[PDB]
């Protein structure tokens, strides 16, 4: 029953980098797996390939690995570990695949690895949707009439059986990866081809349409006793057809009768125990027909998800910690239940007394072509949770703490708008991102619950709640600010009004609203969570704000308290880097004395875990939300640094109104981010800025180009203008000009100031050329090109701006290096996301220093002095949604489009590329046939990087061009025609899989635009391709190299540093 | 706006909303942590005399319906909840939660701090209080009210809920396909059980009668010789409000069937009244346990069920005799949950294994029963 004790040792699965459909919750799994492990002393070894992981702290773990979940180096981790048992519940989908792959190649056997937590065949029998259906007829459970097919004849036939539309979905997949809902043939064969090759078991389940049925799941946790509970049930508000990690979803169930409900508990547990999970939590999904309760299971995932997250969130039952504990022979009965102080067992089932609501965030503005209606396939970047008395209350919460600008149902159209109803209509029937905005139109619009719920399929449970909300704010715009009365106010508040909200339909200013609530002591209150409505005491202090009466904050008069704020919902440019950061502000500081308080609403992090802070306000990061526990907290200093944009917006605001903003000041950052007053330091300390202009007509700028010389980066969707017509060009299809340095190499600064030193955090080399956004390129630490002199005056010219701009903590400034000169991209006086994998690379956690230096600590006084030039050489990759996206062109820019990242640590610069290489799921091959076809300028480089391959026996190809270019230097390659030359055309090559390599290169908006067809076609048939020739030299550099060969720990690495 | 308020004994007030009748309310003060199941909670004889809490802040989304009602009628006095719906949004509701409130005239409020109630209750214990609702709700009425309440300790409440004649009970549990059986034939029935009605829920007898046992409902007051009478295949013995203590013709009947070979059966106040007339002794509980996540262990398997509770009058542990064996515990606070009789072929719960509303749990409990049964019937 205790632990086991024929285990010492375990290895631990890690997700790897962020992706959509598998993000940040498995940073906050796998730590609460570690902590936990460590916790119960055993020997703790993990892989993770993110480097900007909690997980991956070296402390968190015995043996971190860094490295690519590539089965082959995961075996030479274990050859080299020889843990006792390996646990592969926590990483996501990657953790799975891994776990079986290792496990067919015989790995497991070869050093005696047990597999906890799920055993591989409970993990087939859940993932292998024949075998999961298969056992729901055993068990008497009903699931859709559906078809398993191995081929697109396979398919086809279903579908005849089926009938559009059908829903297709891999086996071996999660997060809809490879699926979709087709309605014909042609999107059928399209999405076939696309599942069947992306399904590791190369398989595919179809079934008939369930669309518009209710959604739920349910989140269950079974012991070796055999003991099983539910720990959350969840209600989807949008439907079965939209999946639901791109479905705003709530806790608990809502309109499920107990009869209902408890055959849906009954039917979780056996699912459970059909498939086998007989020590750990899995989430199970069900349909259920509104119109008569019948009830339908759809999956089950064996392992912790996006949804256990957010239970655990929700609930405050921390799954993953207890999963864990219950790999290793613990029985729930024996483990306490945290957040009651332990004074009860984790063997019950939680109730709550508030209402858990998320939102998906997505950022389809940065997917050009890209479809953006919801589907079975998940297309969200993250996810916003919000708590609140009520659902109403904890819905508008929600929305304001989305980060997307709204403050509540914010109108999309107008009511004037004759065509209004026809949007409208169109956004109800096919959801998008914005529909919850557009059933709030619907009813300005004149819509009835039933009209909406005809189109939606959302209950009408959850609409007749947003018509009320709506008439509410027709009231409130009838009577103005002056009707705006403490009764009325009051009520507002209670049903999540935020006072911007209120201030717009007032027609007045959002502090007007916030003085009101000052004059009426109108003040929110603060619950906890606490895993049973109140039946037990809680020593915790988890808290939600809502508009009652009695508060549960009872701060504390005794500490100097410390506030950090998050940054919300994850989205592109706004990743875990940050909330790594955060969290390390809070572990800190806490370390050092502080009481911490995190302020965030971020479901997956593990910055809203209970145990990362003292005090933890799960509140929507805005002014508002953050004054109101300013109020009450008082605290010392707030961080505003590092958490993003989302907190960085507010900085000046809350300094304004009175917050104590500890380290560089919103003046400071302000600087920095003006343009103008940016522009006016560069001058001022007399360093290099690229030529610029403020334009605001058309030929104004056609003259003012002229003057700062082509091409130009124009800034309004931020272009690459390369003449006078494609200035023109982009004018139309349309304000800052910016002289567009070509040919550079760009880098990246993290450094740390205390007003009276400047620590060198770390110079990073990008491999990707300056117009690749530096969130979107490779790089290197150190640089591998850059020379140290020219490296010097980047230190000095930090340095200078540093103490100019009064950096008081993390800043990070980018550079391009032209022609041995050195100019200034632009400062950022603040954590960048550079700053996780730095803090990996040398071995100093500058978001710890940092954040002491900001709450008065300086960097003398720590005793973090010089800066570290790491003996190994450490290389970040990135990993791009393109996959996701098929209509868009999978093309690098200066327009971040990353989701995650890998970290690749070498002996060479050549080991440590392959390694982030094969880390980032590179489909790279040390033989075969490239394809090259690359622009003019790229024309006389080209060359050696032919023969590079050739002398990696490499065989060629090449466009008209590129192969001419290629003879004058005798390098003949095959000649192959574009699309439009005719066959054969690289498209049917590729396709053909006649290559295993391409480098393709293009300048120029329409010369992109003609070319998108062998980037999609690259993408599509999984051939490996770079978009830049320092993409492709470095690749051919890596091809030297094997990133299997060796393996290390972060605290050996760490060990090497002197 | 119709107004509704509610204080408590210690003078605390609640100021909220009328949903259900006009009126006042005066009972215990208790609170449920149930997040589905209201209909069924409201309806359990179990809670006659008591003001019902429920922690789960929305309460009605499913409206309500016949098939989810454990007795002829609401027993709760008065009804507390955070937030009454809009609209009731379920393929079974016949009837929003107001309309049925209004029709089975219960004093009812709304939109008040539960949770500040809860943790109140749960701090200093349950507390006698009254709801007022209606144009002007006194608040030192309200007080004096809640003041008087007499209180539920050594208050037989049995007696008052039981049915007046006996008779028979032939129908089974529901089933999402057919809703709510035909009650049964006599001749589709081998075993014949005997039930005591102390304020009996429907459900556990419908699931007695799912096992093969035709019943015989009696009045709580029953001697055990006019039973006896009756040659029963086994007795059981319901669940129901009040304190059992106070139950002298229960203890009295029942010690009398302890002299008999006959099964015993008993659930909540069933399990009480079978440790009194067996030596035991009864206490009242601070709070009590309301809710239906409630974590018992089955001390003998070593197993834990999720079950569904309500009471809060316990025996007591170390006044158990030594024919008195302890069968379960709960989890939440070591308190006892299940007995049986070393010396005879009886044994009680203090759950509800007949759940409704609830987890199935406990549900196993009932099947020793049959076994008993079975057995003594072989002899
Ligand atoms: N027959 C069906 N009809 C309609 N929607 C369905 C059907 N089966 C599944 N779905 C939808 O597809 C989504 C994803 O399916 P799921 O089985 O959960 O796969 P994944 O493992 O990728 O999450 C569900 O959350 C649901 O909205
Ligand atoms: N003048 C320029 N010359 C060359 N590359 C540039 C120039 N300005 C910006 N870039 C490229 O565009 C990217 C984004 O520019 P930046 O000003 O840093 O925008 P953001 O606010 O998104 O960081 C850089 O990482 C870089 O590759
Ligand atoms: O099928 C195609 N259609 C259009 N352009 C293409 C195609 N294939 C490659 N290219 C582009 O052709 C360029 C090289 O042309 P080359 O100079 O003739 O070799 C690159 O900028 C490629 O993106
Ligand atoms: C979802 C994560 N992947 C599948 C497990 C696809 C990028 C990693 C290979
Ligand atoms: N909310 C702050 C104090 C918490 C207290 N131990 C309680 O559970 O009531
Ligand atoms: N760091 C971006 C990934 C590189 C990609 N293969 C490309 O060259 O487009
Ligand atoms: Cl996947
Ligand atoms: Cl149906
Ligand atoms: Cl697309
Ligand atoms: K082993
Ligand atoms: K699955
Ligand atoms: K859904
Ligand atoms: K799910
Ligand atoms: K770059
Ligand atoms: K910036
Ligand atoms: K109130
Ligand atoms: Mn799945
Ligand atoms: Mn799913
Ligand atoms: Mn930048």
């Amino acid at each position: 029953m205790p632990k086991r004790t024929d285990i010492k040792s375990i290895l631990i699965l890690g997700a790897g980098p962020i992706v959509i459909g598998q993000a940040c919750e498995f940073d906050y799994s796998g730590a609460q797996a570690c902590k936990a492990l460590r916790e119960e002393g055993y020997r703790v070894i993990n892989v993770n390939s993110n480097p900007a992981t909690i997980m991956t702290d070296p402390e968190m773990a015995d043996a971190t690995y860094i490295e690519p979940i590539h089965w082959e180096v995961v075996r030479k981790i274990i050859e080299k570990e020889r843990p006792d048992a390996v646990l592969p519940t926590m990483g996501g989908q990657t953790a799975l695949n891994c776990a079986l792959e290792l496990e067919r190649q015989g790995v497991l056997e070869e050093f005696g690895v047990t597999m906890i937590g799920a055993t591989a065949d409970a993990i087939d029998k859940a993932e292998d949707r024949r075998r999961f259906d298969v056992a729901m007829k055993k068990i008497g459970l009903e699931t859709a009439r559906s078809g398993i097919a191995h081929t697109m004849e396979e398919a086809l036939a279903v579908a005849a059986d089926v009938g559009f539309p059908c829903i297709i979905r891999p086996s071996f997949t999660m997060g809809g990866s490879g699926g979709g809902i087709a309605y014909n043939r042609e999107e059928f064969e399209e999405i076939c081809a696309r599942g069947l090759d992306l399904s590791p078991t190369k398989e595919l389940l179809i079934d008939e349409s369930l669309i518009g049925w209710k959604e739920y799941e349910m989140e269950v946790v079974r012991d070796k006793n055999d003991n099983c509970i539910i720990v959350c049930s969840i209600e989807n508000f949008d439907a079965m057809g939209i999946h639901t990690g791109d479905s705003i979803t709530v806790a608990p169930a809502q309109t499920l009768t107990d009869k209902e409900y408890q055959i849906m508990r009954n039917a979780s547990m056996a699912v459970l125990r059909e498939i086998g999970v007989e020590t750990g939590g899995s989430n199970v999904q069900f349909a259920v027909n509104p119109k008569n309760g019948r009830l339908i299971v759809i999956e089950m995932n064996p392992r912790v998800s996006r949804s256990s997250a957010l239970a655990s969130k929700a609930t405050g039952f921390p799954i993953a910690k207890v999963a864990a504990k219950l790999a290793v022979g613990y029985t729930l009965d024996e483990l306490m239940n945290d957040i009651t102080g332990g004074r009860t067992p984790a063997s019950f089932e939680p109730s709550i007394d508030y209402v858990v609501t998320k939102i998906p965030r997505f950022n389809f503005e940065k997917f050009a072509g890209a479809n953006d209606r919801l589907t079975t396939q998940m297309k969200s970047v993250g996810e916003v949770m919000a708590i609140g008395r009520t659902q109403q209350e904890s819905l508008q919460k929600a929305l304001r703490g989305l980060e997307v600008g709204a403050t509540g149902f914010d109108p999309k159209v107008s009511l004037d708008d004759p065509e209004a109803l026809t949007k409208i209509r169109r956004e109800l029937k096919d959801a998008g991102a914005d529909r919850i905005w557009y059933i709030a139109d619907a009813f300005r619009a004149g819509l009835s619950v039933d009209g909406v719920f005809n189109l939606t399929n959302i209950d009408r449970w959850f609409l007749v709640q947003i018509e009320e909300l709506v008439r509410l704010e027709e009231k409130v715009a009838e009577v103005g600010i002056t009707g705006l009365n403490a009764d009325f106010l009051r009520q507002l508040k209670r049903k999540g009004f935020a006072d911007a909200r209120l201030a717009k339909l007032a027609g007045v200013r959002e502090a007007e609203i916030r003085k009101l609530r000052d004059q009426y002591d109108l003040h929110p209150v603060y619950k906890r969570v606490d895993t049973c409505a109140a039946e037990f005491a809680t020593d915790t202090a988890y808290m939600y704000s809502t508009y009652e009466e009695e508060c549960e904050a009872n701060p504390s008069t005794d500490r100097e308290k410390i506030m950090v704020l998050g940054g919300g919902p994850n989205r592109i440019g706004q990743g875990i880097e940050f909330d790594y950061c955060c969290v390390h502000a809070s572990l800190a500081l806490r370390e050092d004395g502080y009481e911490t308080i995190m302020v965030n609403c971020n479901p997956e992090t593990v910055s809203t875990d209970y145990d990362t802070s003292d005090r933890l306000y799960f509140e929507p990061v805005t002014l508002e939300d953050v004054l109101e526990i300013v109020r009450i907290e008082k605290p010392k200093g707030v961080i505003v640094q590092y958490g993003g944009q989302t907190p960085l917006k507010l900085a000046r605001a809350l300094e304004a109104a009175g917050v104590p903003v500890i380290g560089t000041s919103p003046d400071a950052i302000d600087r920095a981010e003006d343009r103008e007053r940016f522009q006016h330091a560069v001058e001022r300390l007399k360093l290099k800025q690229p030529a610029n202009a403020t334009v605001t007509a058309i030929e104004m700028a056609v003259e003012k180009a002229k003057e700062i010389g082509y091409p130009l980066v124009v800034r309004p969707a931020m272009e690459i203008v390369y003449d006078e017509a494609d200035l023109r060009r982009y004018f139309q299809t349309a304000v800052l000009l910016d002289h567009f340095l070509d040919d550079a190499v760009e880098v990246d600064v993290d450094a740390i100031c205390d007003g009276e030193m400047v620590l060198i955090g770390g110079i990073m080399e990008h491999i990707e050329q300056a117009g690749v956004h530096s969130g979107d390129s490779a790089c290197s630490l150190p640089a591998y090109t850059l020379s140290q002199e020219i490296q010097d005056v980047m230190r000095q010219q930090v340095q200078k701006l540093a103490f100019e701009l009064q950096v008081r903590g993390l800043m990070n400034v980018q550079f391009a290096v032209k022609n041995n000169e050195v100019y200034l991209i632009e400062v950022n006086p603040r954590a960048a996301r550079t700053v996780p994998f730095v803090s990996k690379a040398t071995g100093v956690p500058l978001a710890k220093v940092a954040a002491r230096v900001m709450a008065g600590k300086s960097l003398a006084e720590q005793g973090v002095t010089k800066e570290v030039i790491p003996p190994y050489y450490s290389v970040k990759e990135v990993v791009l949604p393109f996959n996701k996206f098929p209509g868009v062109d999978p093309l690098l820019g200066p327009e971040m489009r990353s989701t995650g990242e890998v970290m690749g640590v070498g002996r060479t610069f050549a080991e440590a590329f392959a390694k982030a290489q094969l880390g980032s799921n590179s489909t790279m091959k040390k033989h075969g046939r490239a394809l090259l076809s690359v622009r003019e300028g790229d024309k006389e480089r080209v060359v050696d990087l032919a023969a590079k391959l050739l002398k990696q026996g490499f065989e060629l190809d090449a466009t008209h061009g590129t192969a001419i270019v290629l003879g004058e230097a005798g390098i003949n390659p095959r000649l192959v025609n574009k699309v439009h030359e005719g066959r054969p055309h690289i498209q049917d090559r590729i396709k053909n899989g006649e290559y295993t390599y391409i480098i393709n290169t293009t300048s120029g908006r329409r010369a992109i635009e003609d070319s998108r067809v062998i980037r999609r076609s690259a993408l599509q048939y999984k051939v490996h391709y770079d978009t830049t020739l320092n993409g492709g030299f470095a690749t051919a550099m890596a091809l030297n190299a094997d990133a299997t060969e060796k393996v290390i720990s972060v605290q050996e690495m760490h060990a090497q540093i002197k | 706006i119709k107004s509704a308020l509610l204080v408590l004994e210690d003078g605390t007030q609640f100021h909220g909303r009328a949903i259900g009748a006009t009126g006042s309310a005066v009972g215990e003060v208790v609170f449920n942590t149930s997040m589905t199941g209201y209909q069924e909670i409201l309806t359990d004889p179990s809670y006659s005399r008591q003001i019902v809490t429920l922690t789960y802040p929305h309460i009605g989304n499913v409206g309500t319906n016949d098939a989810d009602e454990e007795s002829s009628q609401v027993h709760a006095q008065g009804l507390v909840i955070r937030d009454l719906p809009l609209i009731a949004s379920n393929f079974r509701n016949t009837e929003d939660l107001s309309s049925y409130l209004k029709r089975h005239n219960i004093v009812a409020i709304a939109d008040i701090d539960t949770r500040k109630l809860t943790r109140l209750l749960r701090e200093k214990g349950a507390q006698n209080g009254c709801i007022i609702a209606g144009d002007n709700p006194d608040a030192a009425l309200a007080l004096e009210k809640a003041r008087a309440f007499p209180g539920l300790n050594g208050m037989d409440l049995a007696k008052e809920v039981t049915t007046a004649e006996a008779y028979s009970w032939t129908q089974g549990s529901w089933t999402l396909t057919g809703g709510l059986p035909q009650a049964k034939k006599e001749d589709e029935l081998p075993f014949h059980v005997v039930a005591y009605d102390f304020g009996a829920k429907r459900n556990i007898l419908r699931m007695l009668v799912d096992r093969g046992c035709r019943l015989t409902i009696v009045p709580a007051q029953t001697s055990a010789e006019d039973v006896l009478k009756m040659n029963p295949d086994g007795i059981f013995l319901s669940n129901g409000p009040g304190d059992p203590a106070p139950c002298d013709y229960a203890i009295t009947a029942i010690q009398k069937f302890l002299e008999t070979d006959i099964p015993v059966f008993g659930i909540c106040l069933g399990h009480q009244l079978l440790a009194l007339a067996s030596g035991a002794k009864t206490v009242k509980m601070k709070f009590g346990h309301h809710g239906g996540n409630h974590p018992v262990k089955d001390v003998e398997k070593n197993v834990v069920m999720i079950t569904a509770q309500n009471h809060g009058f316990a025996v007591d542990e170390a006044t158990l005799p030594a024919n008195l064996r302890v069968t379960h515990k709960s989890l939440f606070d070591g308190t006892l949950q299940g007995i049986h009789r070393t010396d005879k072929p009886a044994f009680s719960f203090q759950g509800h294994p007949e759940a409704s509303p609830g987890p199935h749990d406990a549900a196993p409990l009932f099947d020793h029963f049959i076994e008993l049964i079975e057995q003594y019937r072989k002899t």
